[PDB]
């Protein structure tokens, strides 16, 4: 996997001293993620044989996280996060609809090959909860209902996110409810 | 050398030793689950908790005598009814998640879980009274068993207290990191994606394994602890 | 009007989240137009890291992490001079419940924190710094990025800033979503590539950091407020504020409040006055406030409660804490035993698994007295064994990660053991209305 | 209530899919716990329709990358779990009347705990 960029190692294992090349794990885990869509065994003994250290060391490493997914995961990963300010809007009923609408388990992916979900804890925006991440991108706040579907077609439909148009306002730091 | 009082004694203790180390050189006895010998202690079990002063002057919260150093005329307490209820609450904690093997289970009448439980658990509380064992009502954690990790060790994560000894040991001892934990939380569990346990010193963490996670894949099922005869004796194998 | 900033005053000056919101405030350039750099020019080149020490030290400066750790004589106990290279770490990893504030601070303004981890550094004779961001911040983390690159290119971090002997650099290191990897001891291990575990404190990080070197981690607020005390005055810093909680502080509320969000405040404003006059007053009666993060304990909607002023001290004394000013408003409408519910399922859910009694105890057991108690299960025994749980948890943990779980559902007892035993004597699920539109 | 016996009745129905895929795809499926209440019951009845808490399935390797429980007899708070190992993902099964096995509110099918235990076995097995 690797193999094909050794710029980006050299870039990444300069950023550490020479005996701490095993920093270099959390970089090369994350390429791996958001390139492929999960971590392959053969990604974490890649990992290993490159940063020095064992295989065992660096899937207990890659298993520690919850965003590191190991198996996988739809074109579209809903990351709802659950925590209380989200639930105190919402995120229990916003959760319960999804899941059974797209009839998929946290573990499974949606027939289309599209739709993966998860629950995920506090995303840090609580003032535009509830709150929702797809797979590297800046969270989709203020999520309403109409919000949530108007996301779900327009990635049903191909749009990439950062051009789709949102039903509407967010606020940036402070958001006004009314 | 630093001078350590423990709960009736006097003892002279040199200074780099640890709060346990000076309450069993003083003949008093802690639980013990994390820690071992030649190991690096870290504070995991939580199970060597004492109380420390150092002026009357108590510490507010309990020291971990495994990883606290000692200091020239301290007080180390280990028989304060506190001191006992929490060595019995932390007990609970740690069967919290037990298989239920003790009778089938190879670890047999040698198991630390077992002695350091029915020597510190089960703290007097007050009339014949009747009292409870278990609180914890719920599901316990169910995991894989009895998997074969190499021609010579079995693990059973079930009886896996979350110790550190054995990845310790890997790490420290041989060398060989070849057994991790895996996830966190409760779902911690020991694993390797090194499978055949290269390191040719594997089968210590059988002996060190406070429980029966980690078991004798040559000699399983042949006999009891205390059933079997120990001949003392010297390997004559190489020449150490 | 006599002289203490304490609210609304018109004397405030807004440093911080000034250029907050401002289309291209990214831009180095107008970074510079504003009057960026100029603190760190003149300091590195007319005060020593004693000097800038002390200045913190007489601005009181306390740890905006939450701790509340006085960053002076924090720096005080680095060696100050060994030979050995240091490392300034910021940490950037905000992951609990309620808190906000650095997120837009890495977003629109990182040139005030690259100023004041520069200040920082040549405080503590750190010659390289790394900055650990939470894997959930990707827009702060291109942003900083790219920052670096043009302070990387225009000379601001270089071999020798501004002439000076000193040298400065920075790295991102991006993180993977635990919130344990916020513990200043386990981010060290999470960067250095091991498993997020704390570490032994005995050997301290001042003295045995990242790498074995003399490391010293401070919180983003800290660094970026640095910039302003150094630029005008530590006494214009101490103007703001009781006897024990000086400067400013970036507040954050959310909850069923008319406009949530972020406001850059001095320390001591009353409840009423933030939920009131900034946020707009609350959406619906409230049972409950949580002041600092998630972790405090939540105080009743009470007027000599709403009339105290969020400090290190008056919330001490109320049995509450002020650790990192976001507040949450619980409305009646939903139980409190639903509340602390859901807290401690996601404190279970972020216990890294060292600790026998935090693991196990709050991820088998504390989550299912609450399963059992709001699902319509519960009994009255299964209250008094929840009450007497705690204090087996509290005191003794490798950290402090099971004492943030178990304090909020202490107070939350204290204040509404008659709902526990209310929802477990009715066999009630938790009440479960429709929140969201 | 009584939902208990038709639990017991799905779980052994879900042990006989798994026994099933595993027969399938050639893939090792192993028994790992029996019942504590039918162990050491004595005298004690058992009126449970098998005897069996835990099961697995393994890969070439023994190691498993599927795990699946079932709560004992005299537990509060009754269920049916599910587990990917090293993928930190479980499931929650519970028994609607009428409807059937249930993932919260998602009806769990045979055709989804195949397609579940096809993608666990692709990612996670190591041979
Ligand atoms: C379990 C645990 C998790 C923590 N997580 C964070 C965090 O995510 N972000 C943060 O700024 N502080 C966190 N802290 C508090 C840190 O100690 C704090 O960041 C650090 O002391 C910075 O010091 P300062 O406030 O003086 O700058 C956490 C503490 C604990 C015990
Ligand atoms: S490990 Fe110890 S306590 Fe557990 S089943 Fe075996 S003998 Fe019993
Ligand atoms: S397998 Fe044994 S030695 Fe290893 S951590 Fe578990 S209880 Fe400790
Ligand atoms: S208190 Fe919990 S999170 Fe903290 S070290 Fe112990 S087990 Fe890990
Ligand atoms: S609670 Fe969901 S963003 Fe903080
Ligand atoms: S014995 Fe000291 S904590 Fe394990």
């Amino acid at each position: 996997f690797f193999d094909d960029k050794q710029d980006f190692l050299e870039e990444t294992f300069a950023k550490y001293p020479p005996e701490g090349r095993r920093a270099a794990i959390m970089p090369l885990l994350r390429r791996v993620q958001q390139e492929e869509g999960w971590i392959r065994p053969e990604r974490i003994e890649e990992i290993a044989r490159l940063v020095g250290t064992t295989p065992t060391e660096v899937m207990g490493v890659a298993s520690f996280y919850s965003y590191y997914q190991f198996v996988p995961t739809g074109k579209y990963h809903l990351q709802v996060c659950a925590t209380l300010s989200c639930k105190l809007a919402g995120a229990e009923e916003l959760w319960d609809y999804l899941t059974e609408t797209l009839g998929i388990g946290p573990g499974e992916v949606t027939p289309d090959g599209l739709f993966s979900v998860q629950k995920v804890e506090c995303l840090g925006s609580c003032h535009t909860a509830p709150v929702i991440q797809v797979n590297d991108e800046p969270y989709v706040e203020c999520v309403t209902r109409a919000r949530l579907e108007a996301l779900l077609a327009g990635l049903r439909a191909g749009k990439r996110l950062e051009e789709i148009e949102l039903p509407g306002k967010c606020g940036h730091h402070v958001h006004e409810v009314e | 050398m630093v001078r350590v009082k423990v709960n009736d004694r006097i003892v002279e203790v040199p200074p780099g030793t640890s709060v346990m180390d000076a309450v069993f050189h003083a003949g008093y006895d802690v639980p013990l689950f994390c820690s071992e010998k030649h190991l690096s202690p870290i504070g995991a079990c939580r199970m060597c908790l004492v109380r420390i002063g150092l002026p009357i002057q108590w510490q507010p919260k309990l020291a971990a005598s495994c990883v606290t150093a000692v200091a020239d005329g301290m007080v180390v307490d280990t028989l304060s009814d506190v001191v006992r209820e929490a060595q019995a609450g932390m007990v609970e904690f740690t069967l919290l998640n037990h298989p239920l093997d003790c009778p089938t289970c190879d670890k047999g009448g040698a198991c630390e879980l077992q002695d350091r439980t029915v020597e510190y658990g089960l703290y007097e509380k007050y009339p014949l009274e009747l009292p409870v064992y278990t609180r914890f009502e719920f599901t316990r954690r169910h995991v894989d068993k009895h998997h074969p990790l190499s021609p010579f060790v079995i693990l059973d994560r079930e009886r896996c207290i979350h110790c550190k000894r054995c990845v310790r040991y890997f790490e420290e001892v041989p060398g060989d990191e070849v057994l991790d934990f895996i996830e966190r939380g409760v779902h911690t569990f020991i694993g390797t994606m090194d499978f055949g346990l290269p390191s040719g010193f594997s089968g210590n963490i059988t002996d060190i394994c406070p429980v029966g996670a980690l078991l004798d894949l040559t000699a399983r099922f042949r006999a009891r602890n205390w059933e079997m005869e120990e001949t003392p004796t010297t390997c004559a194998l190489c020449p150490v | 009007t006599g002289p203490i900033l304490s609210g609304l005053d018109p004397r405030f000056e807004r440093t911080l989240y000034a250029h907050v919101g401002k289309e291209g405030s990214w831009t180095l350039d107008y970074y510079l137009r504003h009057g960026g750099y100029e603190t760190a020019k003149r300091v590195l080149k007319e005060k020593t890291p004693d000097e800038v020490i002390e200045e913190v030290k007489r601005s009181g400066l306390r740890g905006r992490g939450g701790a509340g750790f006085p960053t002076g004589l924090k720096w005080s106990f680095m060696p100050k001079d060994d030979g050995k290279q240091h490392y300034l770490i910021c940490n950037a990893d905000e992951s609990e419940p309620g808190s906000f504030k650095d997120r837009y601070i890495l977003e629109d303004v990182p040139h005030l924190l690259i100023e004041g981890m520069i200040l920082a550094g040549y405080a503590i004779r750190a010659t390289v710094g790394y900055i650990y961001v939470r894997g959930e911040y990707r827009r702060a983390a291109d942003r900083l990025e790219q920052a670096i690159k043009e302070a990387r290119a225009r000379g601001y971090l270089g071999k020798n800033l501004f002439g000076t002997d000193f040298s400065f650099d920075l790295h991102v290191h991006r993180g993977a979503g635990a919130y344990i990897c916020g513990e200043e001891t386990a981010l060290m291990n999470s960067l250095e590539g091991l498993r997020a575990n704390p570490r032994l404190k005995p050997p301290f990080p001042a003295q045995s950091g990242l790498w074995g070197k003399p490391t010293t981690i401070n919180n983003v607020e800290t660094l970026a407020s640095v910039v302003p005390i150094m630029e005008r005055g530590a006494d214009w810093f101490a103007q703001m504020g009781t006897e024990q909680s000086k400067g400013m502080k970036l507040y954050q509320i959310s909850g069923p409040v008319k406009r949530p969000g972020v406001y850059e405040l001095p320390m001591g404003t009353t409840f009423r006055e933030l939920i009131y006059e900034w946020a707009g007053g609350p959406l619906e009666p409230i049972q409950a406030i949580i002041p600092g993060g998630s972790s405090t304990p939540p105080l009743p909607f009470t007027e000599e409660v709403l009339d105290t002023p969020m400090s290190y001290e008056h919330l001490q004394a109320k049995g509450s804490m002020l650790g990192t000013g976001g507040v949450i408003l619980i409305p009646e409408r939903v139980s409190m035993v639903d509340a602390m519910w859901n807290l401690t399922r996601f404190y279970a859910h972020e216990s890294c698994g060292k600790c026998t009694p935090c693991r196990e105890g709050v991820a088998g057991f504390m989550v299912n007295l609450f399963a059992k108690i709001g699902t319509g299960q519960g009994e009255e025994k299964d209250v008094e064994n929840l009450e007497a749980l705690l204090p087996l948890i509290e005191g003794r943990s490798f950290c402090p990660l099971a004492d943030a779980a178990v304090w909020p559902v202490k107070g939350s007892l204290r204040h509404f053991k008659d709902q526990y035993l209310a929802l477990a004597r009715e066999k009630r699920p938790v009440p479960r209305p429709s929140l969201w539109r | 209530a009584s939902s208990e016996r038709e639990l017991y009745e799905a779980w052994v129905e879900l042990l006989s899919w798994m026994r099933e895929y595993a027969q399938a795809k050639g893939v090792r499926f192993e028994k790992e716990a029996d019942f504590p209440d039918f162990i050491y019951r004595m005298e004690r009845p058992y009126d449970l329709p098998t005897t069996i808490m835990t099961a697995s399935l393994s890969d070439g390797l023994g190691e498993p990358f599927l795990l699946a429980d079932v709560s004992p007899r005299h537990a509060k708070l009754k269920r049916i779990g599910l587990r990917l190992p090293r993928a930190h993902i479980h499931l929650h099964a519970h028994y609607e009347p009428g409807k059937g096995l249930v993932t919260g509110k998602i009806p769990l099918t045979k055709e989804r705990f195949f397609a579940l235990a096809d993608r666990a076995r692709e990612a996670l097995a190591f041979a």
